[PDB]
């Protein structure tokens, strides 16, 4: 650097290194989650908040001094493996379920069991959503939830039909360390963001325990 | 009907004058060629700028100026002899999965889950780096970028195709198709002639760049193959793949001429890459190492021991005077 | 019953291709790698005086 | 397409004050160093001041410090040079010159317009040994400059450049470094030297190619033209 | 007995020391404490055949011990009680410095006085082992609360580690305090004095000044060894 020139185009990179590091700051308070779930689950309408801004689909609502972004990655049409480690660092995997699609309720539950138990997801806390609480009600009385699920035992009414439907999703865990807060959501719901941000605030929680040593 | 039974037999013709040519392996005719050594290798830069991790890194023609695409959204241009940095190139879209520097040194694309390859343009007017083109047409992610001249650009896509496009216009000149899975890298023939492409469903295959032809098709790996690269006298090539081996194939006998698999590698390898010589086979595994082995003996000949996560790319010099390899950790280290 | 009819097409073409002996294809990777030996720096480290780094 | 424009010059009287403003348009002008350059009447280039990107550095000439004082508005995308107390020996015109400084750049590639000033009534020293040098199209021409110390740097890199000025025009840049051809240029022109002796060479010298050609020095500041070379046809 | 300690405190204490130094990247901020705390007990244990310039840098050691151990308690309040507020690695080298700074300020009289001395007991049961165990108090009781309004599996072996680790500190360290408080009433004229006393006062010394070098040497083990994130590094190195 003792040149002439040479000391010049060392301010350039000292003020391309401030840039670099404040646009982190800027960037820092970015809570990124990933949408995931079959199609027409309601992976697109979870908040009434949008914004969104072939390929991949961003969100990026803001709520309560923090900043939501969600990635949706349907469409790519591809084998999940190669490209799910780009959302290695997602803080959480926000899944969709139908609870109206009795025929689509198989291809769900397959989805669950590979992202639950994918090597790179083995910390990844997943918020499960319950769509079409209405739409079940209403579907259950005229066929019975036993078609999808023929080992179903319990009675034929709302409260123990949704209990079991979730234990099965949560059934699939199998490891420890790993979470899931389940929720029931409406079509006419809008506090969706709210659901979000606590389970959010918990799930840091659990990761700032890790990296301070007390668990 | 008739037919599969025609593809059957065809396949068994292939595998029998395959075999025909076989008679000695490569490590039974260079069996007294003496060892290599234990090769040491310090590092000698440490680049760091990048808040996330590292996903593609490509060399400059000259050997000096590199080019490093991370997560975080920033395509940095650095200058290897005096760690600094020369441009950082915001992007549109945060998910990228490669980065080519192009050899007259004026363009640099980049891409990834966007399904578009873009080129930025360096030696502007403006004294600004622009985008010059943005090029669209594959259905997936794209995997691997790389120039044959400042006007034409070979990628390859997890829609099971690679194309040849044409920078001036935006169009797609040429498309190449007959894998079955997903193409995760490519390499360009050293003469500009050639290109060979290793897919997911464990199998590379050589393609006729004039002509939009498949030439050949390799097999062996049981599993996806994960990176490419030639052999630098352009006949042949070597392949990593998930099965935690590399192979060497070479194009004019057809066939795998050596395995650099080891008891002890249990991961599967990201990078590949020849020395000037082609006499050292640098790989980076998931380990968070890359091994150095020798391709004429399959001996480990050492350890580039670095990095606190996945190494993900791996660069060697026109020169051949340096190393560099990327990682999940957020930084570059360039090895003499 | 057409997604084969290339599928049969192309394996014709990759069958009637002149090869070589190995013996020989190695032969030549190991010459080559030979002669571009001296002009290799990771191979035979350099004096200090000239690494750049 | 890129722009500068200057404003502010005129006649003032002795020990007054003018602010002259360099105006861009059509490029980053927030990521270029800006220099500014002055020429007496037919006497030949002066460095005068420099301020860098984020006016972080700020250099200026023997002749002048103190007197002078530089400044940058990069949201205005404007350049100011004050100056306070004027000699009879500031009367000149003045020229805004850019300069981007990093791995291979080409630092002197445009230069403003220029306005005029009138006034009313240790250092590398580099000679161009020739004043004129009569000759017709078609012929193959040489001009060399000396230098005080060697140019050449550690890095490997010969600090010189050469720029042409055509009659009635501002001056352009041909070679930055030592044998570098600036973009837009034709390929006739060549350079080349070692350490303290250098040489610009022409072939096919064509109608437009007569005017002024001065050497300068890049190594160390403060900045040193040479006297010039004069083609004549 | 005291030699075994002494081998056991620098065997823990460097073990601690090398695998954080052998990291590559940045350390997170209870990271970088704990780093200091090992090299101070590590300086500590190092003067054991000694007491079984050398009193000085005891001094140094024993706040160094104090003050890290509440600088941690702080930070792990911080991560998790306003978790919210705190989303993001933060350098944390200024406070180090003057948490080693503060030492140096009391520890120049050990290298150089009734009242001195008086001062310099008082200053160092105001703000060496007081303060810093009211910090801890409050900042861990706030830590317990918001993990008793937690959701997992982790809440309560956190909360067993907690409680462990401030009883730990307060049993293995007011002994020794307790004794410097009463022999401070004693020469500020609150007391009697006589020889039978005033020997097993300082025997008094000698067992408590053990005791704090058991919990210096027991700091490795109850801040680094019980961690995960600690363990997968001894594992990798």
């Amino acid at each position: 650097t003792l040149s002439a020139e040479e000391r010049a185009a060392l301010e350039r990179s000292k003020a391309i290194e401030k840039n670099l590091k404040e646009d982190g700051i800027s960037a820092a308070k970015d809570v990124k989650l990933l949408l995931l779930g079959a199609d027409n689950s309601g992976k697109s309408t979870i908040v009434k908040q949008m914004k969104i801004i072939t390929g991949i689909v961003e969100t990026h609502f803001t709520f309560k001094n923090l900043h939501f972004r969600l990635f949706d990655v349907g469409g790519q049409r591809s084998e999940r493996k190669k490209w799910i480690h780009c959302f290695e660092d997602v803080t959480a995997i926000i899944f969709c379920v139908d609870l109206s699609d009795y025929n689509r309720m198989h291809e769900s539950l397959m989805l669950f069991d590979s992202i639950c138990n994918n090597k790179f997801f083995i910390d990844t806390s997943i918020i499960l959503f319950l769509n079409k609480k209405d739409l079940f009600g209403e579907k259950i009385k005229k066929s019975p939830l036993t078609i999808c699920f023929p080992e179903y035992t319990g009675p034929n009414t709302y409260e123990d039909a949704a209990a079991y439907i979730q234990a099965q999703f949560e059934s699939k865990n199998r490891s420890p360390n790993k979470e899931i807060y389940c929720h029931m959501t409406c079509a006419t719901d809008t506090n969706n963001a709210q659901v979000i941000f606590d389970a959010v605030t918990d799930i840091i929680i659990a990761n700032n325990l890790r990296g301070c040593g007390l668990y | 009907d008739q037919l599969r039974q025609e593809a059957e037999q065809l396949k068994n013709q292939i595998r029998d004058a395959r075999k025909a040519c076989a008679d000695a392996t490569l490590s039974q005719i260079t069996n007294n060629i003496d060892p290599v050594g234990r090769i040491q290798m310090r590092t000698r830069r440490t680049l760091r700028g990048h808040l996330a991790k590292i996903y593609a890194m490509h060399w400059g023609t000259d050997s000096r100026l590199l080019v490093s695409a991370s997560q975080d959204g920033k395509l940095i241009i650095w200058d290897s002899y005096t760690t600094n940095k020369v441009h950082a190139i915001p992007l549109r879209s945060s998910w990228v999965m490669t980065c080519a520097y192009a050899p007259s040194g004026n363009y640099v694309a980049c891409g990834g889950l966007d399904n578009i390859c873009s080129i930025y343009n360096l030696k502007t007017r403006e004294g600004n780096v622009r985008v010059s083109r943005e090029l669209a047409g594959h259905t997936g992610y794209l995997s691997c970028c790389r120039f044959l001249d400042d006007n034409q650009i070979v990628t390859s896509s997890g829609d099971t195709t690679c194309a040849l496009w044409d920078i001036e216009t935006g169009q797609q000149t040429t498309t190449f198709t007959g894998h079955t899975g997903d193409v995760m890298s490519l390499s360009l023939a050293p003469d500009t002639r050639l290109f060979v492409s290793g897919a997911c469903d464990a199998s590379a295959k050589l393609w006729d760049v004039r002509e939009g032809m498949c030439r050949q098709t390799f097999t062996g790996h049981e599993s996806d193959i994960n990176a490419i690269c030639f052999f630098p006298n352009g006949n042949a090539f070597a392949t990593g793949s998930d099965d935690a081996t590399c192979r060497l194939f070479d194009l004019r006998a057809d066939q795998e001429l050596m395995t650099y698999s080891h008891d002890n590698i249990i991961c599967g390898i990201t990078s590949v890459s020849f020395s000037k010589s082609g006499r050292l086979l640098l790989a980076g595994y998931d380990d968070f190492n890359c091994n150095v082995w020798d391709a004429l003996k399959a001996d480990r000949a050492g350890v580039l021991a670095g990095h606190d996560n996945r190494v993900s790319c791996l660069g060697v010099t026109d020169d051949g005077m340096a190393v560099a390899t990327g990682s999940w950790d957020s930084f570059l280290k360039i090895w003499n | 019953i057409a997604q084969a009819r290339k599928l049969v097409e192309q394996l014709k073409m990759e069958a009637n291709i002149d090869r070589i002996k190995v013996s020989k294809a190695a032969a030549d990777l190991m010459a080559y790698c030979e002669a571009h030996a001296k002009e290799d720096p990771l191979l035979t480290p350099v004096p200090a005086s000239e690494n750049p780094f | 397409d890129v722009q500068l424009v200057e404003s502010g010059g005129g006649l003032v009287q002795p020990g007054g004050s003018r602010k002259l403003s360099c105006s861009a348009s059509g490029f980053a002008f927030s990521s270029f160093g800006m220099h500014w350059v002055r020429q007496a009447p037919e006497k030949g280039l002066e460095w005068v001041a420099y301020i860098s990107s984020g006016s972080g550095t700020i250099y200026y000439a023997d002749t002048v410090k103190g007197r002078f004082t530089i400044s940058r508005d990069d949201p205005k995308n404007t350049l100011f040079l004050q100056m306070t107390s004027l000699r009879s020996e500031d009367t000149a015109m003045y020229y805004c010159v850019r300069s981007i400084y990093y791995y291979g750049s080409s630092p002197f590639d445009f230069w403003g317009q220029g306005t005029t000033l009138t006034v009313s009534s240790s250092d590398i020293v580099m000679t161009q040994a020739t004043s004129s040098v009569p000759v017709t199209p078609g012929e193959s021409v040489s001009i060399s400059c000396r230098s005080s110390k060697s140019l050449l740097h550690s890095n490997g890199n010969t600090y010189l450049y050469w720029f042409l000025q055509r009659p009635g025009q501002s001056p352009q840049l041909l070679i930055y470094r030592m044998s570098n051809l600036a973009s837009g240029v034709p390929d006739r022109f060549s350079g080349s030297g070692s350490g303290t002796a250098f040489t610009l060479t022409i072939s096919r010298l064509e109608a437009e190619d007569v005017g002024v050609y001065y050497c300068m020095q890049h190594l160390e500041y403060p900045l040193t033209f040479g006297a010039g070379t004069k083609l004549e046809l | 007995l005291y030699s075994l300690l002494f081998l056991l405190g620098l065997l823990g204490n460097g073990a601690v020391a090398a695998v954080l130094l052998s990291r590559r990247t940045a350390l997170s901020s209870t990271d970088t404490f704990l780093l200091h705390l090992a090299v101070a007990d590590t300086l500590l244990v190092l003067t054991l055949p000694l007491w079984a310039v050398a009193g000085a840098l005891f001094n140094i050691n024993f706040y160094a011990g104090a003050l890290l151990l509440a600088c941690i308690s702080f930070d792990r309040y911080l991560n998790i009680v306003h978790a919210t507020q705190l989303y993001r690695p933060a350098r944390v080298t200024l406070t180090c410095l003057a948490v080693w700074g503060l030492c140096l300020l009391f520890a120049l009289p050990d290298f150089i006085p009734q009242v001195g001395r008086t001062a310099l007991r008082v200053l160092q049961l105001v703000a060496g082992f007081l303060l810093p165990l009211l910090v801890m108090a409050y900042c861990y009781a706030h830590i317990l609360a918001v993990l008793l309004v937690s959701r997992g599996q982790r809440r309560l072996r956190a909360m067993r580690l907690v409680v462990v680790v401030v009883v730990a500190f307060a049993l293995c360290w007011t002994p020794y305090h307790l004794v410097v408080l009463v022999d401070i009433l004693m020469d500020l004229g609150a007391l009697a004095r006589n020889c039978g006393r005033e020997s097993r006062v300082d025997v008094a010394k000698s067992v408590t000044s053990g005791l704090g070098y058991m919990h210096c040497c027991l700091n490795p083990l109850l801040y680094a060894f019980v961690g995960v994130k600690f363990r997968e590094r001894m594992w990798m190195l």
